[PDB]
């Protein structure tokens, strides 16, 4: 999955 | 049903903690005369802090329910109550004067030790629930994860941003107090590199769940042990609703901390000691230079400890 560094931490869910 | 026999000792803490806070009246003052205040609290933090010690090492080692000592740890609470009684007397019976100054530095060294390990504590419990919420998150409805997030994270800070208005408007002045600035503005500054530490790429890629949630947190924190640090202030220039708040957070750090025959959830011993740790750190509390040294120097080891949890795997 496209995980990214975003502010609430290294996650994908906002890119799933 | 461990859960439930650490809760209620942390009950039986909470309960001995109000007991003192309520003798430290002015009107107690004439009851307790009649066998100050201070003292009073002394003897009873005294009698706290050695029967748990004593349940501590008595719990060593322990390492399933079946021990007949893992029995005395759930039950007997009678006798418990009663042998804290029956202490608590026996502390009266020891000579007032120097055993003052003398439980007065232990009780400092012991808040010293408790501060810290309440904050590692806390520095877990935030990571733990970043990272909860985070794959919940991933799992779930994302939408409602994440307005979740942001509100927490946006509401702990903005408490901080009015605490740190509230210290300047009341502890700072144009041209005074300048021991408060210096504090407010180094915890300050602190906070905000601590922030930017949490979201720098290279460290997230050694913590994948490091976010900005347990940053505010911790800022929280820090700000209301800098507030604490300046409101016993000895100079008035310079200088109970922060150790009311302090009692709440610690309050926090205890049920997070309590919330078998082939393995204790939790070792009763360490437990104990912890609360033993505890109740000295009220007891420094509920009440000098050193006071207000070990607050700030407090302050600075939360943030240095912080920074370096979040570090060490960069190492």
């Amino acid at each position: 999955f496209y995980s990214r560094y975003s502010w609430y931490g290294y996650s994908y869910g906002w890119s799933r | 049903n461990s859960t439930v026999t650490r809760l209620i000792y942390a009950f039986i803490l909470l309960l001995s903690t109000v007991v003192s806070y309520i003798m430290q009246r002015k009107e107690m003052e004439t009851y307790l005369k009649k066998i100050v205040g201070y003292k009073a609290v002394y003897r009873i933090s005294f009698a706290m802090a050695i029967f748990f010690f004593v349940f501590s090492l008595l719990m060593f080692k322990v390492k399933t329910s079946k021990d007949l000592r893992a029995a005395v740890h759930n039950g007997f609470w009678f006798f418990k109550i009663a042998a804290l009684i029956g202490i608590m007397v026996g502390s009266f019976y020891i000579p007032g004067g120097y055993f003052s100054s003398v439980w007065f530095v232990v009780g400092m060294i012991g808040a010293a030790l408790f501060i810290l390990i309440q904050l590692v504590l806390l520095v877990d419990f935030a990571h733990s629930w970043n990272e909860s919420w985070v794959n919940r998150m991933e799992e779930g409805n994302p939408r409602l994860w994440y307005a979740a997030l942001l509100s927490f994270t946006s509401a702990f800070y903005i408490l901080s941003i009015i605490c740190v208005g509230l210290l300047y408007t009341y502890y700072t002045k144009p041209d005074g107090c300048t021991e408060n600035k210096f504090f407010i503005s180094i915890n300050l500054i602190l906070c905000v590199v601590a922030s930017i530490i949490s979201i720098h790429p290279k460290i997230q890629e050694h913590q994948p769940r490091s976010g900005l949630l347990q940053s505010s947190l911790i800022t929280l924190y820090t700000m209301y042990l800098t507030w604490s640090a300046m409101s016993n202030e000895p100079d008035r220039s310079c200088n109970d609703s922060d150790n009311f708040i302090g009692l709440f957070v610690f309050v926090l750090c205890l049920l997070y901390s309590s919330i078998e025959k082939e393995g204790v959830q939790y070792s009763y011993s360490l437990f104990h000691l912890m609360l033993c740790l505890a109740s000295l750190y009220i007891m420094m509390t509920l009440t000098k230079w050193p006071a207000v040294w070990v607050k700030i120097s407090s302050s600075w080891v939360c943030l240095l400890l912080y920074v370096w949890t979040l570090v060490a795997p960069l190492v």
